[PDB]
């Protein structure tokens, strides 16, 4: 028992290994320890905070997605759509 | 554009073919209706100013067909850090003289915002070049529009890979490589100015411009591209400001 | 500002921590991960740590090739350069999970005899690697590419989790289409 301190956190399990052992996390954790909070780096250069187009990081506050011009956020508040008719980036004859 | 392929019409169309006295030039990206972006490089020779065309649409430089639009070019803007006949600043702002017309073989490319470009665009790992330029480096120009996809490099790996020479030229901040150093694909000659775009959630958008090479998929070599992105603020306070007037204007820089 | 170096993967039943060096002097660390045509994905976030795990990663494809790299930050920029743009990283080795994940020492999980032949039966461990949420078995992930060796008081040899003998005992999780890290080590030994 490497293991018997319970190194794994956050509901995770342990299992030993000679001179080692290995933390196995639920979904939403990952680190050796199971430290790290998938849900908790919702940051920009995080895979663009989950933003389809642009991304601005809040002090202190939940950050927010943006659109280029001709297209305007929509209501899940991460996706933008067109509001114009050819909307730049966009290939009709593939729509 | 060396070992792509022919872009399926309609489906690269913010292309611009530029035309001088009849002849090609460069290609060039539409950024909106009367804002096309190239390389300055393309600039250096030019004679007749007034005969300086931009053809959208087009695909088939051999056949006419629909869709292709030409437009007077009413002035080329380059970076007041711009030196004729060096590398560095590889970037030109084209006002047409009036409006294209979109339609589904004229759309423009998106100019990102910069920290997007930064953050999110310059590590999607693929993106396309494209062209009418030379096919092979001292081969022959194309002529149904050529496609290419390339993968970006960040300049370190740029270095580490790259056969050292007297002076091929420091890749700066307003570089960066992409393509492949084995010799199989790369772009051109007079596929400058054309577009390095970047395909991330469902829409393209624009990080680089084609620049400059050692020769065309040389080996031990890389495309070298324009970081559009370091120039975003430069070229909309141009798209934002009072025409001026002259053909060829030398906006400052930064 | 200094870069990372002696990027090391130490990866064992497909837990896999990119681990570097130095102890960071006044800057964090941000590390990226790509497959050889994919897009980088970047990771523990301005850390201070000179670890990453790269399990949830690296497990959405075992079979796949993995470069990672690790750039450094003064302490509160991002950014930059410039030489030349861009932060300073340095890169880890590639690494391909399926072939060079360490095989986790093994346990015994049966022993019960008809006799004269004796039975032991390894325990079909599970992994890192995740399907619906849930680790799939080393057996599962491997298949008739993992075999195992005895020991007993001499050798024998099968795949399957299952040994008959003839009148103490280790394993060994062996996979032999291994060009690094072929065999596992020794069970627990059991009497
Ligand atoms: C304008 C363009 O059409 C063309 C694109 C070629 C891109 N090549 C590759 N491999 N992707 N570019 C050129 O013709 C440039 C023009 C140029 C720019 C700055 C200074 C002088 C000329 N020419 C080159 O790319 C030369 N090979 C430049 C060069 C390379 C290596 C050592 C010295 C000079
Ligand atoms: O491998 C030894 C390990 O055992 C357990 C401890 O909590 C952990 O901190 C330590 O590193
Ligand atoms: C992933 C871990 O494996 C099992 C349990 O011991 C823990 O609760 C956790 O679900
Ligand atoms: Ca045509």
């Amino acid at each position: 028992d490497q293991c018997a301190s319970s190194p794994c956190q956050n509901g995770g399990s342990c299992k030993d290994q000679l001179q080692s052992y290995i933390c196995f996390c639920l979904p939403a954790f990952e680190g050796r320890n199971c430290e790290t909070h998938k849900d908790d780096q919702l940051i920009c250069v995080n895979e663009n905070g989950g933003c389809e187009q642009y991304c601005s990081d809040h002090t202190g506050t939940k950050r927010s997605c943006r659109c280029h011009e001709g297209y305007s956020l929509l209501a899940d508040g991460v996706s933008c759509t067109p509001t114009v008719e050819y909307p730049c980036g966009k290939i009709p004859i593939l729509e | 554009i060396v070992g792509g392929k022919d872009c399926p019409k309609g489906e690269c169309p913010w292309q611009v073919l530029l035309l001088v006295n009849g002849a090609q030039l460069c290609g060039g990206t539409l950024i909106n209706t009367i804002w096309v972006v190239s390389a300055a490089h393309c600039f250096d020779k030019i004679k007749n100013w007034r005969n300086l065309i931009a053809v959208l649409g087009e695909h088939d430089l051999s056949e006419h067909d629909g869709d292709e639009q030409s437009r007077r070019v009413a002035q080329v803007i380059i970076p007041s850090t711009y030196v004729p006949g060096t590398t560095n600043h590889d970037i030109a702002l084209l006002r047409l003289h009036q409006p294209v017309v979109l339609t589904d073989h004229v759309v423009p490319l998106c100019l990102p915002e910069r920290t997007f470009s930064e953050r999110t665009l310059a590590f999607v790992r693929f993106s396309l070049v494209s062209g009418w330029g030379q096919l092979l480096d001292r081969g022959a120009t194309a002529l149904v529009l050529q496609v290419l996809n390339v993968p970006r490099l960040m300049t370190q790996d740029c270095l580490q890979q790259s056969r050292k020479v007297g002076d091929s030229p420091n890749i700066t901040e307003y570089m960066f490589c992409a393509g492949y150093s084995d010799g199989s694909k790369d772009s051109c000659k007079g596929d400058s100015g054309g577009p390095h775009a970047t395909h991330y959630r469902g829409t393209w958008y624009l990080t680089g411009i084609v620049s400059w090479g050692q020769g065309c998929a040389t080996v031990g070599h890389f495309g070298v591209y324009t970081r559009v992105s370091q120039y975003i603020e430069w070229l909309q306070k141009l798209m934002r400001s009072e025409p001026r007037p002259g053909v060829l204007l030398r906006a400052p820089f930064p | 500002t200094v870069a990372a170096y002696n990027l090391t993967w130490k990866s064992t039943n497909f837990k896999t921590i990119l681990e570097w060096e130095p102890k960071p002097v006044n800057q964090v660390y941000t590390v990226q991960i790509s497959t050889k045509s994919g897009d980088w994905k970047s990771k523990c976030f301005y850390t201070t740590d000179t670890e990453c795990d790269l399990t949830d990663e690296i497990v959405k494809d075992v079979k796949q090739t993995y470069l990672a790299r690790v750039f450094s930050y003064p302490a509160g920029n991002v950014e930059s350069t410039g030489s030349a743009g861009e932060p300073l990283y340095e890169n880890s080795p590639e690494f391909t999970p399926y072939l060079e994940t360490n095989l986790g020492q093994p346990t015994i999980q049966s022993f019960e005899q008809v006799g004269t032949k004796v039975n032991v039966t390894v325990e079909d461990e599970r992994t890192l690697v995740r399907r619906n949420n849930t680790f799939l078995s080393l057996r599962d992930v491997f298949g008739k590419d993992l075999i195992y060796t005895l020991y007993y008081w001499k050798t024998a040899k099968t795949n399957t989790n299952e040994f008959l003998i003839d009148v103490c005992f280790s394993v060994q999780a062996v996979i032999p289409s291994r060009t690094v890290n072929r065999k596992s080590t020794d069970s627990p030994v059991e009497c």
